[PDB]
Parts: structure tokens; C-alpha cells; sequence
């Protein structure tokens, strides 16, 4: 196997900013030996960069690799918004042909305020006898989000999955959904119900909360 | 532009193969090189192999060494793989690529159009919808949100659409989270207008695709 | 006069040996052909062919590394076709031009029959083109090895 690591996982970037994404390589290989190829979220890859120089068909002048040995580089000149996705380095040096680990190239976009809606079940939730409480942060930035379940004032662990969407194509923000799972009964016995925003949400971050029955 | 095509994210229980297959009879398989590639969530990409369309010799990793066995059916110009134990480590989406001729290198220059392999266990389930109301306490606020909260629903091909032809801005179709009870679970939330001014009857459905149910209801705000 | 390559590893003018990094088919299959297009990436050119009249050929071929494996190959001069490795005079194809042209030398390297797994060592020798150069003006038969290095690693898939 050929080990090859990049920026792990983690880019963000303007409609314009340079994104030096390298390809660090066990062994120095030659230029003709790496690849570039860009794989947008739930959709096919596209070959983006051959031969570490020449880019494929369909790939902007934007784009050009550079670098030799064990260090490789994807200098792009002017990056645009509808470039965002994971971009695999490979070898074709040997071949394992490994590729890499990915970086997901999102967007860095201006700091959008997030916005908390908390939804109590509806009455046909309860008649499933599995109440589950949600609550959403609608548009926000960045992803680092773990909003704080409140029970009657009281924190409750274990019992928060959140699902964060990717980037959106219209303003470039997160949507993360906060489900809090419950039974009818321990949902009927607490009153009060609330969830606390966090990152850049607010320093004393705005929690929202509803009564129940009420 | 000459393209490949693939089939959709299929369904598929822990210990059985699946029948992923990329065909194109438009660009002469007697042409290129038609690898394969896969792709799992969150950790990169891992090269599958390669075989030949004009004489069915495959080459692949070591790590899919007796693994995934990539075929060529170049009268029909289809590609299968074989991926017996398909284990959990194996749930990825699959891609099918070719190598071009770009100077005098060789790449992977047209993609398929991708398929997601599940291997989570247990039976499928309906997305059972669940109305929100939006947040009528604040009325005056207008910018709330209601949405329809796709529970104990697998595997993944859920499509919740609101209007079902319609409102194309505020759907936020989440992916879905393991549950403690392993069944997956997704929630749609929309953006709907102001209040007063806002009075639609917002229909929600879901086409769960290896269980088809067009499970759906309308969301009516509650005024407490 | 002189023969450069691709990569920058040039031949001085009284000859003498260097590396052709050659960026290949990573996949060929047996019929079909591993086209090393070194017409493509070593060259070579005449100081000044108005009384030089230089005679420019491909005296010697060599298979090394992994062409010696598996691969065996016929080398073609200017669309002729010799056994490579080439153990027998090319005919003189001059190159009577102060312009470099691009040397046409091809190796038509067809692995042998199904050989196995893995084959032409990325970084590796491919082969020894060992050039004569000769001209009427003098008897300045000169000599220039390229020695031709994969840049990357083939396949011989089995099936």
C-alpha cells in the first residue's frame, strides 16, 4: 500500500479564494503519477486533474496542480462557489492505486446568525406512543453545532441525535435537526421543554422552550 | 456528451452481494479501460479495479482482493460486480469509471451515475410522516417554520417534497441518523411565509422506494 | 548532433547516458499494445544539417527492468519494424534539420502471453535506446544512451 495524506478532511473557502489543498505522499513519486478527482455530495465524481498538470475535460483553467516528489498541490486561481465538493487525491505510481482520504472542500461564507424553532410532537406522535421532541437551526455557519437538551431545566445526555444537511447552493449554510426521542408518558410528566443554541448562536446563547399542553 | 448510466441506491442485507452494474453501448466498450472506484461516507475513496471490455481481464486491489469482482458484458455493454460477505466495512456508494487517453496519461475521464450500496440489517419500513405546527405563540414573527418528521424509515431513497411540485426554496430534507432502534430517520422542515397571509394547506409526502408508499399528510398550524 | 528528452536529461554533444522518465499506459492487455511513444518524449536534433548531412539511428536497444519481465515489444523507426531489443542497425533517418523533430521511435511492447500480476516497477528501468550518430563530414560516431525509466506502473491484468 502506498499511504497518501491530504488536508484531512476539513477546506472552506470564498467565491474567489485560493485553496492549496495538498497530497502528501509516502514516497516521492512523479508527477505523472497523481490524480485529482472532484466528487460532489450525493453525486458522481468527475475527473478533475491527470498527470498532477493537465487538467480533464469539463474542468475549469481555475484549477491547475503543481508540486513533484512527496508533496502535491492543486493551486487553484480564482475558486467559484459551484466547485464545492470532496476532492480524492490518487497515485498511480504503484498500485494499491490508493486514494486519498478526501478533502471535503466546503464554503466559508459570511456568519450567518442561526435561528432555533423548537416543534413539540403533534397529537398522532403521542398516539404512537414514541413522542420526540425536534428542534431546528434553520440557516447557520459554521457546522460546530451541539445545541443542549433541557428537561424541566434539566440536562439530558444520550438522547440528542443531530443530522447536519450540506452546504446549501443558495446562501451556503448548515440546517442542523435535533431530535430528542421520548415515550408518551415521561414527555406527559415534564412540563417544560427547551433547547439551547450554541456556537455563534449567542454568547448567552437564546434558548427556546415551550409548555406542554398549553 | 456520451455518458454511463447506473442503477439506484439499492437495498441489500448483510451477507448478500449485490448486482451494481454501469452500462453504456453508446461509446464502444471496445474502446476504454472501465474501471471501478468506491466511495464510503466520510472516509475517502478506495480504487476497486479494472477490467477490460474488449477481452475481460480484471485487475484490482489488494484490499478487494476476492472482495468485489468487476465483469464486462460488452455485447450489452454491462458491467456487474460481484461483492460477496458484504459487510457493514463494505457499505459505500460504488462508482464505475473508464480510463481516457489524456496526453500520455490514462484516467478516469466519464463517470457513472452512482449507486449507493446499504448494508444495514433488519427489514424496511414506511416514513411515517409527522406534522409540526409552526411557532403561532409568536405570531407576530413571521418567519416560522413547520415541517413533516420522516420516522423509522429505511434504507435511504426518501423523497419529501412539499406540494409535491412545488416549493423548491426552505426544503431542508436531512439525512437520516442510526436511531437506537436501527431504523433510520429523516425530518423536512420548510420556511413558509407570514402568518394570517400564510394560510395553505401544506402537503407533505414521502415515495419510499423499495416499500412504495406515497405516505401523506397536510400540516395545519395548531393555535394552541 | 545532440538528443534531448522530455524530462530535462539531455545528452551532451559527445554523447553519453540518461534518464527518460516515460509516462505509460497503465493498463495494456496481451493483443493488445503498450505504445511507449518515446517519439513523444526523446528527441533529437542536428547543429547545423547544411554540410553536416548528419545520420542519426537507433544502433542499439536494450530491455532492462520491466520490459526485460514481460514485455517484448517491436521498436518502429519512422513506421518500419524491428525486433526490440534492437540488436541489429536501424536504417539512417538523418534528420536533416536545424528544428528538432520528434525522433520517431515507438516500442510496440505487447506483454507475453497472460505474464502475471504485476509488471513495469514504477520508477524502473524500461529499456537502453543507445543511439549512433554519423555524418560525412567526420567520423564522429557518437553515442547516446538513453536510459528509459517508467514513470509509472502497468498492468498485465489477469482474466
Amino acid at each position: 500500500q502506498i499511504v497518501l495524506t491530504q488536508s484531512p478532511a476539513l477546506m472552506a473557502a470564498s467565491p474567489g479564494e485560493k485553496v492549496t489543498i495538498t497530497c502528501s505522499v509516502s514516497s516521492s513519486i512523479s508527477s505523472s503519477n497523481l490524480h485529482w478527482y472532484q466528487q460532489k455530495s450525493e453525486t458522481s465524481p468527475k475527473p478533475w486533474i491527470y498527470g498532477t498538470s493537465n487538467l480533464a475535460s469539463g474542468v475549469p483553467i481555475r484549477f491547475s496542480g503543481s508540486g513533484s516528489g512527496t508533496s502535491y498541490s492543486l493551486t487553484i486561481s480564482s475558486l467559484e462557489a459551484e466547485d464545492a465538493a470532496t476532492y480524492y487525491c490518487q497515485q498511480w505510481r504503484s498500485y494499491p492505486w490508493t486514494f486519498g482520504g478526501g478533502t471535503k472542500l466546503e464554503i466559508k461564507r459570511t456568519v450567518a446568525a442561526p435561528s432555533v424553532f423548537i416543534f413539540p410532537p403533534s397529537d398522532e406522535q403521542l398516539k404512537s406512543g414514541t413522542a420526540s421532541v425536534v428542534c431546528l437551526l434553520n440557516n447557520f455557519y459554521p457546522r460546530e453545532a451541539k445545541v443542549q437538551w433541557k428537561v424541566d431545566n434539566a440536562l439530558q445526555s444520550g438522547n440528542s441525535q443531530e443530522s447536519v444537511t450540506e452546504q446549501d447552493s443558495k446562501d451556503s449554510t448548515y440546517s442542523l435537526s435535533s431530535t430528542l426521542t421520548l415515550s408518551k408518558a415521561d414527555y406527559e410528566k415534564h412540563k417544560v421543554y427547551a433547547c439551547e443554541v450554541t456556537h455563534q448562536g449567542l454568547s448567552s446563547p437564546v434558548t427556546k422552550s415551550f409548555n406542554r399542553g398549553e | 456528451e456520451v455518458q454511463l448510466q447506473q442503477s439506484g441506491a439499492e437495498l441489500v442485507k448483510p451477507g448478500a452481494s449485490v448486482k451494481l452494474s454501469c452500462k453504456a453501448s453508446g461509446y464502444t466498450f471496445t474502446s476504454y479501460w472501465m474501471h471501478w472506484v468506491k466511495q464510503r461516507p466520510g472516509q475517502g475513496l478506495e480504487w476497486i479495479g479494472l477490467i477490460h471490455p474488449n477481452s475481460s481481464s480484471t485487475y484490482y486491489n489488494e484490499k478487494f482482493k476476492t472482495r468485489a469482482t468487476l465483469t464486462v458484458d460488452k455485447s450489452s455493454s454491462t458491467a456487474y460486480m460481484q461483492l460477496s460477505s458484504l459487510t457493514s466495512e463494505d457499505s459505500a456508494v460504488y462508482y464505475c469509471a473508464r480510463l481516457g487517453y489524456g496526453n500520455s496519461y490514462w484516467y478516469f475521464d466519464v463517470w457513472g451515475t452512482g449507486t449507493t450500496v446499504t448494508v444495514s440489517s433488519a427489514s424496511t419500513k414506511g416514513p411515517s410522516v409527522f406534522p409540526l405546527a409552526p411557532s403561532s405563540k409568536s405570531t407576530s414573527g413571521g418567519t416560522a417554520a413547520l415541517g413533516c418528521l420522516v420516522k423509522d424509515y429505511f434504507p435511504e431513497p426518501v423523497t419529501v417534497s412539499w406540494n409535491s411540485g412545488a416549493l423548491t426554496s426552505g426544503v431542508h430534507t436531512f439525512p437520516a441518523v442510526l436511531q437506537s432502534s436501527g431504523l433510520y430517520s429523516l425530518s423536512s422542515v420548510v420556511t413558509v411565509p407570514s402568518s394570517s397571509l400564510g394560510t395553505q394547506t401544506y402537503i407533505c409526502n414521502v415515495n419510499h422506494k423499495p416499500s412504495n408508499t406515497k405516505v401523506d399528510k397536510k400540516v395545519e398550524p395548531k393555535s394552541c | 548532433f545532440a538528443c534531448k528528452t522530455a524530462n530535462g536529461t539531455a545528452i551532451p554533444i559527445g554523447g553519453g547516458s540518461a534518464n527518460v522518465y516515460v509516462n505509460l499506459a497503465p493498463a495494456v492487455n496481451v493483443g493488445q499494445n503498450l505504445v511507449v511513444d518515446l517519439s513523444t518524449q526523446i528527441f533529437c536534433h542536428n547543429d547545423y544539417p547544411e554540410t553536416i548531412t548528419d545520420y542519426v539511428t537507433l544502433q542499439r536497444g536494450a530491455a532492462y527492468g520491466g520490459v526485460l519481465s514481460s514485455f517484448s515489444g517491436t521498436v518502429k523507426y519512422n513506421g518500419s519494424s524491428y525486433p526490440f531489443p534492437t540488436t541489429s542497425e536501424t536504417p539512417r533517418v538523418v534528420y536533416n534539420s536545424r528544428t528538432d523533430k520528434p525522433w520517431p521511435v515507438a516500442l510496440y511492447l505487447t506483454p507475453v502471453s497472460s505474464a502475471g500480476g504485476v509488471a513495469i516497477k514504477a520508477g524502473s528501468l524500461i529499456a537502453v535506446l543507445i543511439l549512433r550518430q554519423t555524418n560525412n563530414y567526420n567520423s564522429d560516431d557518437f553515442q547516446f544512451v538513453w536510459n528509459i525509466y517508467a514513470n509509472n506502473d502497468v498492468v498485465v491484468p489477469t482474466g
